[PDB]
RNA sequence: GAUGUCGGCUCAUCACAUCCUGGGGCUGAAGUAGGUCCCAAGGGUAUGGCUGUUCGCCAUUUAAAGUGGUACGCGAGCUGGGUUUAGAACGUCGUGAGACAGUUCGGUCCCUAUCUGCCGUGGGCGCUGGAGAACUGAGGGGGGCUGCUCCUAGUACGAGAGGACCGGAGUGGACGCAUCACUGGUGUUCGGGUUGUCAUGCCAAUGGCACUGCCCGGUAGCUAAAUGCGGAAGAGAUAAGUGCUGAAAGCAUCUAAGCACGAAACUUGCCCCGAGAUGAGUUCUCCCUGACCCUUUAAGGGUCCUGAAGGAACGUUGAAGACGACGACGUUGAUAGGCCGGGUGUGUAAGCGCAGCGAUGCGUUGAGCUAACCGGUACUAAUGAACCGUGAGGCUUAA
RNA sequence: AAUUCCUUGUCGGGUAAGUUCCGACCUGCACGAAUGGCGUAAUGAUGGCCAGGCUGUCUCCACCCGAGACUCAGUGAAAUU
RNA sequence: CACAGGUGGUCAGGUAGAGAAUACCAAGGCGCUUGAGAGAACUCGGGUGAAGGAACUAGGCAAAAUGGUGCCGUAACUUC
RNA sequence: AGGACCGAACCGACUAAUGUUGAAAAAUUAGCGGAUGACUUGUGGCUGGGGGUGAAAGGCCAAUCAAACCGGGAGAUAGCU
């Protein structure tokens, strides 16, 4: 496939910053309405990252007004202008599905001090 | 991804607590209802002394779902519950003023503007 | 379930013609020893392209 | 106009600066060397056969061998034959790249799709399942009724019934050009095409568009 | 539907399809050559290759790798002590599959599985 | 000397007396919206509450929820709610045994497919010397649905209320094909956590077993809920219908001659199969260019030499496959396994050191391990051979 | 009504929609007092109805693990005709 | 029938467990008298499942679910 | 204390699937009722066919029951096939 990873890494970025699950992340990312184009700021607590190079996402989690709200970024997109990193949390494993299920005081993540 | 028989959470403030989708409007034999289409549906919980009452029939906009929108670029967002806003049967305007919880562009669109305009977010 | 009525040796020697045995083609024979065996197989006496790589 | 012959690289995905992102198949068309002219006298119609891809020296055949050496062009791993529309000329020998997809727009693509063997009725035909319970006697996914009592007294010919699935010729057509490489030898489609990863397709331009 | 998969079942749970590769490893180990039939051979090549590559790098952590995909002492002793040095110069191919005739109570085909160099 | 009954499910198929969509005459057709009649069977043609129900009522939809045939289609396809056994009870009738086209509760549905048929897939021979490909296309199958919004245009029409034809654009529902880039499902072949117990002499570490013990994630593949595409335009001949010219019959008249339009119906155009199309087709390429005998002389038989092109067989095998078959490869070699590098997944191995009384924590360390993936690599396995297939291919006439 | 033919009687409750169920009524075709009448706490692999939870029952099926099915070697039936 | 059935009484180890339940083991005894492959449809026995959650159906059939110990708290009605 | 409660052995048999030329002329798996009693079970005995026995289903009386099985009257009779 030594075609399409040339493809691929012809739109791969560069500066995408490095985190890990369990990190608070805050993401800005384009809207468009009518002709104008702004940033909107998603600010949220990364619960999975897939790797798989040009296609890789990552979902991050929020309480926005009593509700969650998950939004799998795709983190090559040009819709997804910047990212950084506001919180390293302490997790063990890859994946933190089990905050859906937990709210509140349960929820929270002990900060990472590597 | 609503259907009939599935219970909605209500983001407005027109009384109706917990309402349940009847029938999926649009075409003959439609399965599901996404964000941004209309559905019919009856009360099951209403506030006492609410603009509506338990038990009444009328029609809803599905705001949020927990299968979510696909973006342009391929992005998903999901919600942790599915919810609507009440509408007038003929006239599909809202019945409540406030809107609670975010929503999403795909109600970007003439009729909508008015649950846009006061929703929260997006 | 069952026939209704009983079919004929024609019949019979018909669906019995895809039956046949195919016989080997053709054996191989060793270079070293010359045994006769199958092709990709070691001989009777553990030989194999003119390898002795069996024990006995 | 003629098509070309080339191979399914696989998927992946273009970001546009818009925000979108366009499912692509990558086909890899070589050059396509002309090995044959057909004529309408001497054969009856105008089509030109051609070849592409490389094959090994010993197992090219000897008749192929010198079908390919008439034309004086390398044996590639097949051939394949376009018809041509009245008002345009090839000779044998000529080779054809991917720049003849310069200009159009939309595409229809030819391949053998996926086989899946031995398919049910369920998956073959979409037939519905009938009840896992409520006293279902090892009648979960037969295909049910297949005929009426007596007036008919057969099955028609026809039928949807079980057999082989896939690995069979099937075209998608107007599949949107996104971009077109020369010198890569690259032709990038919207959307998924017949058949697996490394399968020859034929790309034509759109006859409905 | 079986497009790009990996591995035969064999007619076995995977826990008797574990234990019987564990047996027949150590069994090839022991022994240099062992006649089974043709596609346990194809399947004890992945099973066998694999452990004598690991025995390559003489470390405690690979004893306790060998010895948990093994539980023999004697064969973890054996490849660690033998067949790492003698093949510590090849890349791949440790064994070798000759067909060698049908079993006679079930007509099934027969393989002797060999280690490249064994001198027996 | 047995043709299983009602309803339901699965799967359908024809008719047209058309439910929707198309074409048209009339209208008590101003417009929107209708009614009625004629042509039209291409495609489409509800979900639930109640009831064993078909029906029916009701709720909410849809463009529409058509009417009938097919053993009131469909039980060697499913079910068994109802009817139509044996138990029991109520009302009624009868002195009673019992009975009831009253009601109620409960109450065994067998069949491994020989033939026809049908869906798939092969072997043989044939197609006239053999073989390898690529085709033409006779013929066959698939497909053909439609809503809403905006512009034309608040125009035509209309006192207003309302409000178009024709044409153009977008965006949907249902259906179909393909596919895995994305979002996911699965992933008992990958990693980890943890319970009980046995074990490897013991600690430490691992393994077995308990539904994969129970769980948490997750590769490739397969996959839908995911995302691409499609239904056409166009042409020809027409249905009802509309006409132009035009006599019979000085006029009039679509018709008698002649001419022009006219529908989702027909034939094509779109996709797939397709030369057993025995009417067995066409094109390109490759191959075989030796002697003798025999006699019922013929498209005859036999011995020796020769055995080509190619195929088949065998092996390593595949995103091909029930088995055949089909594709790739066999040392002139990347065909499979291994190996190396990467990638992905899991989430900081073990050993050791340090802190703590200890559980445990920190460092080495994003570590160890990692299936099917990607790029490479002859380490192992794909053998010198043998096998089938011949030796110029009939007659007649004609150029 | 385990009893009511007309009958899905009427009104109400519950449902968006209730021939079933619950409550009341009384023109009881054709209840009724030890072939017992009317109630009744507890008991029930008892009939009917409703609700919370739960879910592949279903929309609508997907993937996976095993036993057959398929091929190979051995042995080798049956109904029916 | 070398047949998934039936057949009275006695013996009763360890770990966990209320237990003769259950799991893993000891003594002791067995792998069940056709196998080898392959990894289609479909059938049988199981595992998991996005969104919904009885819309299925004659009927929640079948499945899913609950499930232990201690403390707290515990309705109508009742023959107390 | 209890014809008390939950639950193994033991006794049974409500539902479903399988199987129905079955592994089995009534069973298997998963669930299910009782489980100190009107319980269950071994050994022996008694009741005999117009008879027995029956917490009553015309149930059971050796895979047979609105009148067992064996032998006989008997080549019953058959206006029927
Ligand atoms: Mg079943």
């Amino acid at each position: 496939s030594n075609i399409i990873k040339q493809l691929e890494q012809e739109q791969m970025k560069q500066d995408v910053p490095s985190f890990r699950p369990g990190d608070t992340v805050e993401v800005k990312v384009w809207v468009v309405e009518g002709s104008k184009k702004r940033l909107q700021a998603f600010e949220g607590v990364v619960i999975a990252i897939r790797n798989r190079g040009l296609h890789s996402a990552f979902t991050v989690r929020k309480i926005s007004n009593g509700e969650g709200v998950e939004r799998v970024f795709q983190t090559h997109s040009p819709v997804v202008d910047s990212i950084s990193v506001k919180r390293r949390g302490a997790v063990r494993k890859a994946k933190l599905y089990y905050l859906r299920e937990r709210t509140g005081k349960a929820a929270r993540i002990k900060e990472r001090l590597n | 991804m609503i259907q009939e028989q599935t219970m909605l959470n209500v983001a407005d403030n027109s009384g109706a607590r917990r309402v349940m989708c009847i029938k999926v409007l649009g075409g003959s034999h439609r399965r599901y209802a996404g964000v941004g289409d209309i559905i019919k549906i009856t009360i099951k919980e209403a506030i006492p002394r609410g603009k509506v009452k338990k038990g009444d029939v009328l029609k809803a906009v599905v705001v949020r779902t927990k299968k979510g929108v696909r973006r342009p670029d391929g992005s998903v967002i999901r919600f942790d519950g599915n919810a609507c806003v009440l509408l007038n049967n003929n006239s599909e305007q809202p019945i409540g003023t406030r809107i609670f919880g975010p929503v999403t562009r795909e109600l970007r669109s003439e009729k909508f503007m008015k649950i846009i305009s006061l929703a929260p977010e997006v | 379930a069952v026939q209704q009525n009983k079919p004929t040796r024609s019949k019979r020697g018909m669906r019995r013609s895809h039956d046949a045995l195919t016989a080997v083609t053709s054996l191989s024979v060793d270079k070293t020893s010359g045994e006769k065996h199958l092709r990709h197989h070691i001989t009777a006496d553990g030989y194999y392209r003119g390898r002795k790589v069996i024990a006995k | 106009m003629i098509g070309l012959v080339g191979k399914k690289v696989g998927m992946t995905r273009i970001f546009t600066e818009d925000g979108v992102s366009i499912p692509v198949t990558v086909i890899e068309v070589e050059a396509n060397r002309v090995t044959q002219v057909k004529d309408l006298a001497n054969d009856g119609y105008r089509a030109i056969q051609v070849t592409t891809g490389a094959k090994k020296a010993n197992r090219v055949t000897k008749p192929e061998a010198g079908h390919f050496a008439k034309a004086g062009v390398e044996a590639g791993r097949g051939l394949w034959e376009f018809r041509l529309a009245e008002g345009e000329e090839f000779t044998v020998g000529q080779s054809i790249s991917v720049e003849l997809f310069a200009d159009v727009k939309k595409v229809d693509v030819t391949g053998t799709s996926k086989g899946k063997g031995f398919a049910g009725t369920v998956k073959r035909w979409n037939f519905r399942t009938q009840d896992a319970t409520h006293g279902n006697s090892l009648s979960h996914r037969v295909p049910g009724s297949i005929g009426q009592n007596q007036t008919p007294g057969k099955v028609f010919k026809g039928k949807k019934m079980a057999g082989q699935m896939g690995n069979e010729r099937v075209t998608v057509q107007s599949l949107d050009v996104v971009r077109v490489d020369a010198e890569r030898n690259l032709l990038l489609v919207k959307g998924a095409v017949p058949g697996a990863t490394g399968s020859d397709l034929i790309v034509k331009p759109a006859v409905k568009a | 539907m079986r497009h790009r998969k990996s591995g035969r079942q064999l007619n076995r749970n995977s826990s008797h399809r574990q234990a019987m590769f564990r047996n027949m490893a150590g069994s090839l180990v022991r022994h240099e050559i062992i006649k089974t039939t043709l596609p346990k051979a194809k399947e004890l090549r992945r099973v066998v290759e694999p452990l004598i590559t690991l025995a390559k790098t003489d470390s405690v952590a690979n004893r306790r790798l060998a010895f948990a995909r093994t539980r023999d002492n004697e064969i973890v002793a054996k490849l660690f002590n033998e067949l790492g040095p003698r093949f510590a110069s090849r890349a791949g191919g440790y064994t070798r599959i000759l067909k060698c005739g049908f079993r006679a109570g079930d007509n099934a085909p027969m393989a002797y599985i060999e280690l490249v160099d064994r001198s027996e």
